[PDB]
RNA sequence: AAUAAAAUAUUACUUUGGAUAGUUUAGUUUCCUGGGCGAUGAAGAACGCAAUGAAUUGCGAUAAGUGAUAGGAACAAUAAAAUGUGAAUAUCCAAAAUUUGAAUGCUUGAAAGUAUACUAAGGUAUAUAUGAUAUUCAAUAUCCA
RNA sequence: CUGUUGCUUAUAGACGAUGGCAUCAGAAAUCGGUGUUGUAAGCCUCUCGGGUAUUGAAUG
RNA sequence: GGGAACGGGCUUGAUUGGAACGGCGGGGAAAGAAGACCCUGUUGAGCUUGACUCUAAUUUAUCAUGUGACACUCAUUUCGUUAAAUGUUAAAAAACAUUAAAAUGAAACAGGCGAUUGAAAGAGAUAGACGGGGAGUUUGGCUGG
RNA sequence: UGAAACUGUCCUUAGUGCAGAUCUUGGUGGUAGUAGCAAAUACUAAGAAGAGGAAAAAAACAUCUUAGAACUGAAGAGGAGAAAGGUUCCUAAACAACAUUACUUGGAUUAGGGUGAAUCGAUCCUAAAUUACAGAUGGAAAUCCUUAAGAAAAGGAUUGAAAGGGAAUAAGAUUAAUAGUUCUUAAUCAAGAGAAAUGGUAACAUAUCAUGAACUUUAAAAUGGAGUGUGAAAAUCUACGGAAGAGUUCUCUUUUCUUCUUAACAAAAGUAAAUUCCACUGAAAUGAAUCAAUCAGAGAAGUGGAAUUUAUUGGCUUUGUAAGAAAUUCAAUGAAUUGUGGUAUUUUUGCAGUCUUCAUAAAAAUUAAAGGGAAUCUUUUGCUCGUACUAAUAACCGCAACAGGUCUCCAAGAAGCAAAAUCUUUAGUUAAAUAGAAUAACGCAGGUAAGGGAAGUCGGCAACAUAGCUCUGUAAGUUAGCAAGAAAGAGUAGCUCUGGUGAUCGAAUCAGAACUUUAAAGGUUAGGGGAAUCCGACUGUUUAAUAAAAACAUAGCAUUCUGAUAAAUCUAAAAGGUUCAUUACAGAAUGUGAUUUCUGCCCAGUGCUCUG
RNA sequence: GAUUCACGCAGUGUUAACGUGCAAAUUACUUGUCAUAUUUGAGUAUAGGGGCGAAAGACUCAUCGAACUAUCUAGUAGCUGG
């Protein structure tokens, strides 16, 4: 909604920030098995259910 | 065009940016951002121009 | 089986009472010693139809005994009375429509309305619709008189307790014969959860006693006693008679 | 109708989130948590309920002040 | 013509949310926000609508002029002058008439 | 009667798939030592903090870390700056310790807020029950002028 | 020799198949014959007009 | 033909050229579902009823110590108020009524805020009655089904 | 082949040998390049960009611009909101996967950007309801009570609405995207700072004026629906006079089309409709008036006045704002214009009386006035949070870009009784699970048909048929209201005229008369009718997903209990709860089912009851 | 609580379409209904031998002649399969 809780739409930007992938730096690390971020999503795929 | 702390308030922000650049402000708007931080509208008064200012800080 | 609908009237969720728009409760004002040993007087400012009850109430304004202000009453009106008269409340008031007096000082004969059961309890009997308790005779060797109630049963009460002289306002309302099942709907506005009523031979077994087979019948007697625990006790409780009487 | 079509009516939420548990079980018009058992003091656990007792419970967080003083 | 849209998220036609469509320059029509319709003050007695006080919202009463809000007669703004001039026989006569039945006939 | 396109059969090579073999910073069980939380605010939850981070880890407006004590030359994916005038690293220590939560001034839905007193802001204190002491009272409850 | 292909091919046809022709080939308009409708537009008369006509019709 | 009594396979015959396109509804006792009809389980469940055994609600008796010889109130019950004059002495008028003059005004006292019920009734214990409102369970076997 | 562990013998030990369990987990075939990628009318030409229309027609080619042709048709496939979603919004780069072909496109990938309020909302108030301390209850968990139980709270505590109540902001411009929020100009509100008046007969009136405490009272906030009439505005239509631009034009058309506007807040030239009061006088020969009504010696009509309502001040024109904006043109920033009307329709907004209820259709915050008589213009500040986008034939809920479902606001022309069907304008769109060739069967959807006319079939199922309006006419039966649009019959077009219905020029409506034709409601829309029987009286409800009915409800009738400390009845208990803010014309429990007519005999049995 | 049309809604018939569907109940036409016993949003109240029911054993999140979920529980099985 347009209307919203200040504390709920803080929660809405966090959501927003942790939908990113591993940087490419991160990648190139020594011994790394971290490529795709698993938790990922999108809106008209999984509804994030707040 | 700041980005500020949510927790202060326009009349913080206000007294914030004449004793931090020296300027005169009339007015203040403010919105929260989705990212947490709050962007700040501060207007300086037509006396000061904004654009030895923002050099100063070093915008241009 | 399941638990009926006479049950479930009893928690009191879908059925409490529809009072929202209700003006009050609709009484005597508290008796003091200005009413048991002189008399108020009381202006009749309004008369105003109070939802889900039958009879029109009246917005009495006495001024004050003691103190300064006004004492703003709900009375049930009395047949007669009108806008911008005088009532009097107390011992010493005279025998007119619309007074409210002790029950012993009203004359054996005397038609009265919203009598109280108990002295000071603020009117208990003769509250519906143009219903009226009639006094029978008094007896001052204890202090107590005899009234009619309007069902025939006399009761014996205090000869201090308080009742208004006259009819209630708004007789004759049941004689109108509903004629709508629309009608029926609007009467309970301002009442309970109770006008469409399935009968209970056209429910299941689980649902209710009556609950039938492949004839609507009840099966067995419909006369019950008084012991009868609830969800059982369908029909007619301790039943004297029955049938058409002559 | 039982099925698709009764489902476009569902716009109003039961839930929302719980301020103790962080959880979407604060029960609204119940004005309760059905996870945590909010505003009741004690935190909601149940024997039958094991498996709810390891996904929430001493050492399944942080573990701030306590990391410490065991360790001491 | 020209359609609208509302201004302000009452998306329903409330008591609270009425709205008047007057035209602007260049032809384009612009949506208004209506008051609400008051009623005026009664006489205490007989229920009558009073003369010489304005029908307006309740806080709009402090910004009038103060001679605006009354009328310059005894209990003027809450009983008319048929609900006074009763008050003033009412008082006058039965006083007179407890002077001559009682004290001292 | 006839052909071997399809079909069938075996082997080699390749492919789809991930069995088998070799391996293990993970488990299971038994035993030994403790069993050391919280109004001096716990466990849990939320949010935030890295030069380049989304998770995870560590930490709390002094932020992937500060002091002190040990420790002695690294870190690295890339570039910086610092460094034997002390880099990494370790700790029952010191400082600091956001919002909540028993949550405790009042309110709390996803709520934004708000009162008083002490020391404009900032910081403290003010829930309920309860023990001891002090002080101000109430009830002719018992005497009592 | 046969098959493909072309004639947006027919006496054939779901697709294959079948039938015909393939440079003296084929296609096309145009004209004539043959039909249908009912008398066009500009100024009752022009007017048995005008329009259509193989698309699976017949000549040149 | 025989066979588990209606074969694609077995026996004897009829007969057979390999790969298939469009249709089609004869067959594959075609697919969907551990038959829902019937029976058997010493398998259930819903509903009914003087089926057996119980149980809530209701009801009756006894016990649970107020005084004086029916009367009282003092526990107890049900109420009403701003606990606002208790007890004993001394219908002409839809109006206003308050923050007192004056030299107490505006009377004293009670061991009861004002009534009602009352030693009876409620709740407890025990005992009898009633109680599909409800709980648990059962409802033989043989048998040309 | 594979590159780091392993084997033989004897004893000991076992989680020790698989073809099956509709076995478990994983992987993979035939079916099979098969069924399909067929609702939502629809695309075409040129150009651009790109690796991506080639070629013996490989007959089809995604995006953008232009031209053509079209669809939704203003109760929309338009412009915005509430909930829900949560960054899907905007831009750039990029196309591996995803949107049943492909994509240079995208609600998809990557990276950046974006949400500005004293005036809009939340915040504030209370509604149905909800929850505390103390108290009551319980073995316990906990339950009850919400002002009653209290040394608590002048009177009663918390929460409860982004549709209820509510202090105060508008126009224009601006951004790739936000804007009653930014900018320009112009306003408003709240909180701050710098012996006590007149006028009018009266109703009542005076840019603050002109004192007004405790206390009390009144009013407001703040109250259903139907139907009729009517004031004003807007839209549409139209009359007069034009200014500017555009369309058609060898056939005419002094022609068709487009623009000609203006806010909040205030002012007071001119001038309304309705209602209620005041003064004079006193009405019968009774008058006054409305569409209807309704009113009058507790005083009509008349004359003269006062007040209030009419989307801010004061309703409309007009004025300030303010033309300097904006609209439409012209020139290369600068110039031009921006009258007056209508006894027309619709929508909106008020008003006035009428009707209707066994229905009478919120409260509080907060504001004003009264009674009483105690006491003696300038300027400052305005905090917190929401604000992007979709709101649906692709952003929500159904596993999805699902033909399903999901609350509202605004609303053009034709035609018509109509917001019906049909077509169009402003806006949006031509994509929305791929197409090309061919034109078999059998299908799905839509039609027609000689002669006959239900012979088909369980059964007129399906289809046909009737159909608008005006006039004439209309039966039995009947609860006298109806049946009824009964049934049945005649008329209807085009063109040229005439007459009727008003005000001091105008309305579409009705009637009639000539003449002509293909003889006229019918493109779309648009009742088949009659004669009986059964059931239910009627309007209404029902087995979401095989039963819509004769079932349920219903009004009417009848029975039973109950004097309120009661009846019924929830609870383990309870100064506990419900009907009950109640009181027999009431509360509680039942059967039959409108009206009319009638309800016969039986008290043995089982119930129930007795004043025994 | 008259008769009808429209916006909407339903579900009488076709026992039409579809029936590995657009859809775990929809589509088309026909039909009915389309404001006072009307329709509808949000808030709120009622909870499993319970609720709610103009009564169909209907509805209580695709679950109802007793919801969903977890524990007792690897319930027992003279019966079927390996």
């Amino acid at each position: 909604t347009g209307h919203k809780g200040f504390s709920y739409k803080l929660k809405l930007g966090k959501k927003i920030h942790q939908n990113r992938g591993v940087p490419q730096w991160f990648r190139m690390k020594t011994g790394n098995t971290i490529n795709y971020n698993f938790k990922r999503r999108h809106w008209n795929r999984r509804k994030m259910g707040m | 065009v700041f980005l500020c702390e949510q927790k202060a308030n326009k009349t913080m922000i206000k007294k914030a940016v004449e004793k931090r650049y020296g300027v005169k402000v009339i007015k203040v708007n403010t919105l929260v951002r989705l990212d947490g931080l709050k962007k700040a509208f501060v207007r300086l008064a037509p006396d000061v121009e904004a654009m030895e200012v923002a050099t100063k800080i070093g915008l241009f | 089986g399941r638990r009926t609908l006479s049950q479930r009237k009893g928690r009191g969720s879908i059925f409490k009472s529809r009072s929202h728009h209700k003006l009050g409760v609709a009484q005597h004002r508290a008796i003091d010693f200005f009413e048991r040993h002189s008399t108020v007087r009381g202006l009749v400012k309004s008369i105003e139809h109070d939802p889900g009850r039958g009879a029109p109430l009246a917005r009495v304004v006495f001024r004050n005994p003691r103190q300064y202000g006004l004492d703003k009453e709900l009375f049930i009106c009395a047949e007669g009375l009108y806008s911008g008269q005088y009532i009097y409340c107390g011992s010493k008031a005279s025998l007119h429509i619309g007074n409210v007096l002790p029950i012993g000082q009203c004359p054996e004969g005397t038609v009265v309305c919203n009598v109280e059961s108990k002295p000071g309890d603020r009117g208990i009997i003769a509250r519906a619709s143009g219903n009226y308790a009639t006094v029978i005779s008094h007896n001052a060797d204890n202090e107590t008189t005899r009234i009619r109630l309007p069902s025939g049963a006399k009761k014996t009460l205090k000869s201090n307790c308080r009742a208004m002289v006259g009819i209630i306002a708004g007789g004759g309302r049941t004689e109108k014969p509903i004629l709508k099942a629309g009608v029926a709907y609007r009467m309970y506005k301002a009442k309970r959860t109770t006008w469409p009523r399935v009968r209970g031979v056209a429910m299941n077994p689980v649902d209710h006693p009556h609950g039938g087979g492949n004839h609507q019948h009840v099966g067995h007697p419909t006369t019950l006693k008084r012991s009868s625990p609830p969800g059982q006790k369908a029909g007619k409780v301790a039943a004297r008679r029955t049938g058409l009487i002559r | 109708t039982k099925g698709t079509s009764c489902r476009g009516t569902r716009h109003n939420k039961t839930h929302i989130l719980c301020k103790r548990c962080g959880k979407r079980s604060w029960h609204l018009q119940k004005q309760r948590c059905a996870s945590c058992g909010y505003p009741d003091a004690k935190m909601r656990q149940y024997a039958w309920g094991y498996k709810a007792l390891r996904r929430r419970t001493q050492g399944t967080g942080r573990m701030r002040h306590l990391k410490i003083a065991l360790k001491r | 013509a020209v359609r609208v849209t509302y201004v302000r998220k009452h998306s329903y036609n409330t008591k609270s949310n009425g709205i008047r469509i007057v035209k602007t320059a260049g032809g384009n029509m612009t949506v208004q926000h209506r008051q609400k319709i008051s009623n005026g003050v009664r006489c205490g007695d007989c229920g009558c609508v009073l003369a010489g006080i304005r029908h307006i919202r309740p806080h709009q009463y402090g910004w009038l002029g103060k001679s605006k809000r009354t009328v310059t007669r005894a209990y003027g703004g809450v009983k008319c002058h048929k609900c006074v001039q009763k008050k003033i026989l009412r008082a006058f006569l039965i006083n007179e008439h407890n002077l001559i039945k009682l004290a001292a006939a």
